[PDB]
């Protein structure tokens, strides 16, 4: 074929290939962030839940 | 603990020899013990005589190993008047190589502890120079 | 990444209902097309382990094999490509949520960079 | 943290030290173990009473029942190492080696 | 279906099946004895199935097609060789024990079998029990080495640990000089090169340790020459002992089905007949083994499973 | 041994296979469906 | 023993394991430690014999004080923080007692003395489900309170691991003892990326499972036990010798096979929080393993030993029982390395 | 039917107390379900102050909840009294 298929072919790898390196570098950045602080839907560890207390008189005052 | 560790990283690389060699004479002390409660506990040999022996002979060793290795790292970073410089280290872990050998008393076993030891102790200065992790904290 | 405590996560869901809107893998998928060589490689070791005709012990059992090999292929592909789908939407909403973090880079030309030359001799 | 918690801690490691000591007489073993197991029990049912955690009364017990059956089990064990070799000398068992 | 456990927990008990019938039990003899004829009439009277002994070509009898195979895929061993040459260089003698001990156990096992799953009984000529006699005359005389009877040991110890011994043993007991007058008038032109020394190594191999090891936990009919003639007073003998001394009253439905389990899959029966001992008689060459291997697998019915062979007829093979 | 085909076990293992492939591709129909309708795309 | 009764036991195995991985409270795990060890221990002592009951005596042993020390940390826990909930562990001394409860229960080492010496007393169908089937409470549990485990402790006792497993694996004999010497280095292996990346661990997990049950499996197939009587097995079916050594030469790591799919993913989870001289030890560590699995496989398929003449009879028999998913194991533990992104599946 | 009073007749007889054992062992078992008073018995269980009852506060819109002891209002143990 001519040069313009390999030429054009070339050019749209490259777009992937480096749309795909900077998706790597931001995901790694997200997570390291992400694990320092703890904001993110990520690294969330349960606690405990709060439905289970009981909220009522406890024969004594004071609880 | 890590108290010895601390001990021998506080005192600067080119100054007080007798200091540093007391800090890896203590390390090597600590070691030897180590490893003569384990050949102990795994390998008990005859009775208590022996075995007091033994750890007498391993615990002596090691501190041997460690306080030569101290003092010539100490000796050669004052002397050639260069810090920081991975080879210092290399002449300490070569020449508690050969203080190994002397003591097992065979030319094979000085010699190879001899490179083993030196190219061990350059990569932990040159580790020490640009922050190597051997147990790095889980960052991601 | 340790997405086992995101928020609004059904505990046993192999599926969730979200991972709907996402597109099916096509049945003519690459991974298909392994996880049905997969399935033919077993039933060809099965005929060889019972000292059968290997190619043509039995047609019913390779059958099976291929088919439940390229169903569970199926099902995990559809899994695999939601978490990535997941991981993905996560990563810009966070990126989004948090400009500080992700400043533009202020963009610059080769002209005026200086890079140093090491000669090849 | 008042001395009460410290000196069952001690128990607790000394029965330890105790079991993995191995002078000779599996039993002994076994007694060490039950020992340690004391020793929990003591200490969870001091804990368990000083914060008037009132479910949590019912842990000692399972505890125990659960231990004591253990304890069953390896007696059964221990039998049949005699009726092998005649005594339950700890050396005994060496025909399995690294 | 096939027995197994499932098999064992819905309905297969063997205990029920034993009727006071089964009553395994080995006729034992010296060689050329009228021990034969005597199996065949006792299986006959008392409804018992009457195994024929085993031999070299014993294995391939239950295998396929019954007729039997090459000498050189099955045995690598002959009985007339080991009589014209008994300490023959090429360790025959060794070789032909080896296989006629591991047939008998092959054939204990298929008998243990049959008897479980059916529970009638069976009649035997010299099991693996017994067969060490003629490795005991064999070494006495000289043809075999000491190590040979180190290895028939260990592998005897360790195959015959797990089978329960015969409820009867008959033995039918015949001068020496009788046997080689009855030897001589048998007409097989290698059996008259049998020593005197062979059989009399034979029997007293057999009375001073083979009998009162069987009389010690079973029942023993010691039997002359004329008295064994007459099978009526021999099955009267069998109807009116007891057994009780021996394992089987112990057993249960646990253990029978353990030891059915056992008897089938012959592979696992055979599994320590082939320790790895080298000794010079019985081991092969790598060589020697590919090629006859080689040559054992183009026979027709044996290239694959039983069922899957499409020179011998069968057919629907893609779809079996 | 001396087995002839067991015909339950091949018609079993038949309609095992056309089922799973009949369910497979249902399934995936109604996927396909369900997402274009999910993003209107048609 | 009765079928029925070792189905019960079975199912009770299975059900403490179950427990302990479905259960949110420290007391209910302890008691499906507890119920585990207490049905585990008749599937040891299947076959009767001193061997069995030895072996089995020692595992009791070893899991009740592993039980004792569990309990313990629960305790100091409990004591530190009113919460039975398994979370966070709010101190630093429970968390090290049950890290070392832990590792007891798992085999790492210098905890590992009881793994060969257990395995080896004990047949082959007991060992494959000691193997395998144990390792998923421990590990379930080391998995959920991965946040507070100290990063030096479980370090040193996974390269320690690594370690022992390949120096131990060069001189046995044995193929259970090598099994055992395998499983400690592949433990040592997993452990290690647990502070980092819980899913390595678990994928590490699946595939070392498939790969010991496919070999185990196939010595099953083959009745051999000692290095020469798998030799003697070309013999008979070389097929499962050809099977069996590209089996071994998947559990070493060579690429393309699937073994290679955990230690490669896992160096690149420690390489992502710069952890780069460990990695490369474990590497040259692995090496051994690859040569005693080599070892193996020289004297088992790639060369012909010397035969017995009574391997005659045994190739009119076939093997009347047939084990299913033996094909589907080895495929898995073979052929699976394209689909490596599937791990995204948090398997 | 006649098999099983034909056995029920065979263990009353030589096993008598394994008969009885079972018979009041299913008898334990059913009967509660059927009797009509452990209803009562949850209720006297209920009815029975093991704590202090807190006192709600007013706002005017608790007709059910009595302002005093004596008021007609709130639960009445008379069905206790009638037992
Ligand atoms: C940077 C810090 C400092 C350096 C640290 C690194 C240095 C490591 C030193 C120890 C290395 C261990 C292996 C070496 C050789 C093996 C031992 C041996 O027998 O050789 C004797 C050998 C003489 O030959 P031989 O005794 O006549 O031969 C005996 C028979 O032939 C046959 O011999 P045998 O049968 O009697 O063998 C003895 C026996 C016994 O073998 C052993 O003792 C194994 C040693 C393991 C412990 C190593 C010590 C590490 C301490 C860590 C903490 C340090 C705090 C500071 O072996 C066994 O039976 C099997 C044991 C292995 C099975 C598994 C056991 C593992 C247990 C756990 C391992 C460690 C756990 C740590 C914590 C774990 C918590 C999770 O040579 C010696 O005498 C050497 C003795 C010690 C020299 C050490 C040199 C120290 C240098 C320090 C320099 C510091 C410089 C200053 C700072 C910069
Ligand atoms: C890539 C892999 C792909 C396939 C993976 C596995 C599948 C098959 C393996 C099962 C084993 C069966 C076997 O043994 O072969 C016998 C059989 C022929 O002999 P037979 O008379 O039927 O039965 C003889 C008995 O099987 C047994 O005969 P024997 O016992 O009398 O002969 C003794 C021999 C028997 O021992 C063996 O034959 C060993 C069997 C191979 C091992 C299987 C390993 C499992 C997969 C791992 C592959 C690793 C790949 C990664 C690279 C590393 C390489 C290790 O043992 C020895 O010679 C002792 C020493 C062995 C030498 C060293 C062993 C190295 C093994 C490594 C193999 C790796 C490559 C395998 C490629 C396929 C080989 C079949 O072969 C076949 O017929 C099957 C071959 C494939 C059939 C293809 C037909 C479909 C094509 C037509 C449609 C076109 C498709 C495209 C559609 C679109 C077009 C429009
Ligand atoms: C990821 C997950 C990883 C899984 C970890 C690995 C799992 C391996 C443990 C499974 C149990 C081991 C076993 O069955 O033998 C090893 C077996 C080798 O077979 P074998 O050597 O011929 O069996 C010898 C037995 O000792 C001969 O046993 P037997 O003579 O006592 O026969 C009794 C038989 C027959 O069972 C019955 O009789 C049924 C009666 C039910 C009674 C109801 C009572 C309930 C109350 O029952 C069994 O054998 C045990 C079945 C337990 C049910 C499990 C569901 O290998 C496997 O089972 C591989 C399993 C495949 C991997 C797991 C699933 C794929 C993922
Ligand atoms: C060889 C590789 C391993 C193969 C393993 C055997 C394959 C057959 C298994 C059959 C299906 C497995 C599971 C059955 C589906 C229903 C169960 C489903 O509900 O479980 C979900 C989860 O599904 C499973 O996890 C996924 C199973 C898929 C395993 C394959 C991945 C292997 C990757 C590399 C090999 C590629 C595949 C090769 C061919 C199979 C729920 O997840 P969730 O409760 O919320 O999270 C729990 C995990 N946490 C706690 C860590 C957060
Ligand atoms: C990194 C740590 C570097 C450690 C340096 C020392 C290693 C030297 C080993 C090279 C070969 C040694 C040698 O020459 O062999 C002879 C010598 C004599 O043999 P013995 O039977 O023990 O007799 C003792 C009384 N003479 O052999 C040895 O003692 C050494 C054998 C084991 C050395 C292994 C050292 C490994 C240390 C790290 C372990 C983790
Ligand atoms: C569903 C309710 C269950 C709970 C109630 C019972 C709890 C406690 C009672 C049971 C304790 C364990 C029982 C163990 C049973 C073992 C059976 C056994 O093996 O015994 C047989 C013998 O027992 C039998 O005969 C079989 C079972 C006997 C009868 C079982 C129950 C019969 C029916 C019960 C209900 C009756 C009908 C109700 C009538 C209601 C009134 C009109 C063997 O006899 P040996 O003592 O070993 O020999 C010694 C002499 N050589
Ligand atoms: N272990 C053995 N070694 C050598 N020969 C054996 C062995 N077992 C059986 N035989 C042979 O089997 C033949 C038949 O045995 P025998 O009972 O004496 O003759 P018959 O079957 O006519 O009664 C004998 O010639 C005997 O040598």
């Amino acid at each position: 074929d001519g040069p313009e298929k390999n030429y054009e072919k070339t050019m749209a790898i490259l777009q992937i290939e480096a749309e795909k390196a900077e998706l790597r570098l931001k995901e790694l950045e997200v997570r390291r962030l992400m694990r320092a602080r703890g904001d993110g839907p990520w690294y969330q560890y349960p606690t405990i839940d709060k439905a289970l207390i009981d909220h009522s008189p406890k024969t004594t005052p004071d609880n | 603990a890590k108290t010895l560790l601390h001990k021998y990283s506080d005192i600067p690389e080119g100054t007080e020899c007798h200091r540093k060699a007391y800090a890896s004479t203590s390390i090597g002390g600590a070691t030897g013990l180590i490893v003569s409660a384990y050949s102990i506990a795994l390998k008990p040999p005859a009775s208590f005589l022996e075995g007091v022996a033994r750890t007498g002979r391993y615990t002596f060793t090691s501190a041997a190993i460690g306080a030569i290795f101290g003092l010539t790292s100490c000796i050669s970073a004052q002397v050639r008047e260069k810090p920081d410089d991975p080879l210092n280290y290399f002449i300490g872990g070569c020449a508690g190589g050969l203080t190994l050998g002397a003591r097992t008393r065979s030319y094979g076993i000085g010699a190879a502890a001899c490179a083993y030891m030196g190219l061990t102790a350059a990569l932990v200065k040159m580790g020490q120079l640009e922050g190597w992790q051997v147990f790095a904290e889980p960052k991601v | 990444t340790m997405m086992s405590g995101r928020p609004g996560r059904v505990p046993l869901q192999f599926l969730p209902n979200e991972a709907r809107s996402l597109p099916p893998p096509k049945l003519t998928d690459p991974r298909l097309v392994y996880m049905g060589f997969l399935g033919y490689c077993s039933g060809l070791i099965d005929n060889a382990i019972r000292r059968r005709p290997v190619v043509s012990a039995g047609l019913h059992r390779q059958l099976l094999y291929v088919t439940s090999f390229v169903f569970f292929g199926y099902y995990l592909l559809k899994r695999q490509d939601y978490m990535y789908a997941l991981r993905d939407h996560d990563m810009f909403a966070y990126v989004k949520s948090h400009p500080e973090d992700f400043p533009e880079k202020d963009k610059k030309t080769y002209g005026e960079i200086l890079e140093e030359f090491h000669p090849v001799r | 943290m008042p001395l009460v918690y410290m000196n069952i801690i001690m128990a607790f490691a000394i029965a330890l030290a105790g079991l993995l000591m191995y002078r000779s007489h599996l039993m002994s073993s076994l007694l060490c173990l039950e020992g340690m197991m004391l020793s929990l029990f003591i200490m969870s049912t001091l804990i368990i009473l000083n914060t008037h955690f009132t479910l949590a009364n019912m842990m000692p017990i399972i505890l125990l029942v659960f231990a004591a059956c253990e304890a069953a089990l390896g007696l059964s064990l221990l039998v049949m190492v005699s009726n092998t070799y005649g005594t339950d000398y700890v050396q005994n068992l060496n025909l399995l080696q690294c | 279906l096939q027995y197994g456990p499932l098999a064992f927990v819905l309905g297969e008990r063997t205990t029920r099946k034993l009727t006071e019938t089964s009553k395994v039990i080995t006729v034992d003899g010296n060689i050329c004895s009228g021990k034969g004829r005597l199996a065949r009439e006792i299986a006959e009277k008392l409804g018992l199935r009457h195994f024929p002994e085993a031999g070299i070509h014993y294995a391939d009898s239950t295998t396929g097609d019954g007729k039997p195979l090459d000498v050189q895929l099955s045995g690598n061993c002959s009985l007339e060789k080991f009589y014209d040459d008994p300490k023959s260089n090429d360790g025959n003698s060794y070789r032909l024990q080896s296989w006629l001990y591991a047939s008998r156990l092959l054939q204990y096992a298929d008998a243990l079998e049959h008897l479980l799953s059916t529970g009638q009984g069976v009649v035997l000529e010299r099991s693996i029990y017994s067969d060490f006699v003629f490795l005991e005359a064999m070494y006495r005389q000289g043809f075999i080495r000491k190590q040979c009877v180190e290895h028939y040991n260990e592998v005897k110890k360790v195959t015959a640990c797990e089978y329960l011994p015969p409820h009867v043993v008959v033995y039918v007991d015949v001068p020496v000089p009788e046997i080689q007058s009855r030897i001589q008038k048998k007409g097989n032109p290698h059996e008259m090169k049998i020593t005197a020394a062979y059989l009399q190594d034979i029997e007293n191999a057999y009375k001073k340790t083979f009998l009162p090891e069987m009389s010690e936990k079973c029942e023993v009919l010691q039997y002359s020459a004329r008295e064994a003639e007459d099978a009526e007073k021999v099955v009267e003998d069998i109807e009116y002992l007891k057994c009780d001394k021996g394992p089987w009253p112990d057993q249960d439905d646990r253990t029978f089905h353990r030891l059915r389990m056992l008897v089938q899959n012959k592979l696992e029966v055979l599994n320590y007949t082939t320790i790895p001992v080298y000794l010079p008689e019985i081991t092969i060459g790598a060589h020697q083994s590919d090629r006859v291997f080689q040559k054992f697998t183009e026979l027709p019915g044996r290239k694959y499973s039983p069922g899957y062979n499409e020179d011998v007829g069968d057919k629907w093979i893609w779809l079996k | 041994p001396h087995g002839s085909p067991d015909w339950l076990k091949v018609g079993l293992t038949l309609g095992t296979s056309v089922f799973l492939w009949i369910y497979l591709i249902k399934q995936h129909k109604e996927d396909v469906l369900e997402y274009k309708r999910r993003n209107g795309l048609e | 023993m009765n079928p029925i009764i070792y189905t019960t036991l079975i199912m009770t195995v299975m059900s403490g394991t179950m427990l302990v991985m479905i259960s949110s409270h420290w007391l209910l795990i302890w008691i499906g430690f507890e119920m585990n060890l207490l049905a585990m221990i008749p599937v040891l002592m299947k076959n009767f014999n001193p061997r069995a009951t030895e072996a089995a005596t020692k595992y009791f042993l070893t899991q009740a004080t592993a039980s004792m020390m569990l309990m313990m940390a629960i305790i100091i826990n409990l004591l530190y923080s009113g919460q039975w909930t398994i979370t966070k562990m709010f101190n630093p001394v429970a968390m090290t007692m049950m890290t070392m409860a832990l590792a007891m229960k798992l085999g790492l080492s210098p905890f590992h003395f009881w793994v060969p010496e257990v395995t080896q007393g004990i047949s082959l169908q007991a060992g494959l489900l000691l193997l395998t089937w144990q390792k998923l409470a421990p590990l379930s549990v080391l998995c959920q309170i991965s946040q507070s485990i100290n990063p030096n402790l479980m370090l040193t006792m996974a390269m320690l691991s690594i370690l022992i497993g390949g120096w131990g694996g060069l001189n046995q004999t044995q193929l259970r003892k090598i099994m055992a010497y395998s499983s400690i280095a592949h433990m040592g292996w997993m452990t290690a990326v647990l502070p980092y990346n819980t899913t390595m661990t678990i994928l590490n997990l699946l595939i070392y499972i498939t790969m010991t049950l496919a070999m185990f499996m196939l010595l099953i197939h083959s009745s051999a036990t000692t290095t020469l009587s798998l030799s003697h097995t070309w013999n008979k079916m070389p097929v499962i010798t050809s099977l069996m050594m590209v089996t071994l030469l998947s559990m070493g790591g060579l690429p393309p096979l699937s073994g290679f799919m955990p230690k490669w993913m896992i160096i690149q989870e420690m390489t992502k929080n710069e952890s780069i001289i460990m990695p490369t030890l474990m590497a040259m560590t692995a090496l051994l393993n690859l040569y005693f699995y080599m070892r193996l496989a020289y004297s088992s398929s790639l060369t012909m030993f010397p035969s017995t003449n009574n391997m005659k009879m045994k190739w009119q028999f076939e093997h009347t029982k047939q084990m299913k998913l033996l094909p589907t194991m080895i495929v898995l533990s073979t052929l699976v390395l394209p689909m490596t992104p599937a791990l995204s599946s948090l398997n | 039917a006649g098999r099983i009073a034909s056995f029920l007749k065979n263990a009353w007889a030589k096993e008598p107390v394994l008969v009885a054992s079972f018979a009041i062992g299913g008898l334990a078992i059913i009967l509660p379900s059927l009797s009509p008073y452990t209803n009562y018995a949850i209720r006297i269980n209920r009815a029975t102050p093991y704590n202090y009852p807190v006192p709600l506060r007013d706002d005017g819109n608790m007709p059910d909840v009595p302002s005093h002891p004596q008021d007609p209002q709130g639960p009445s143990l008379e069905w206790l009294k009638n037992l």
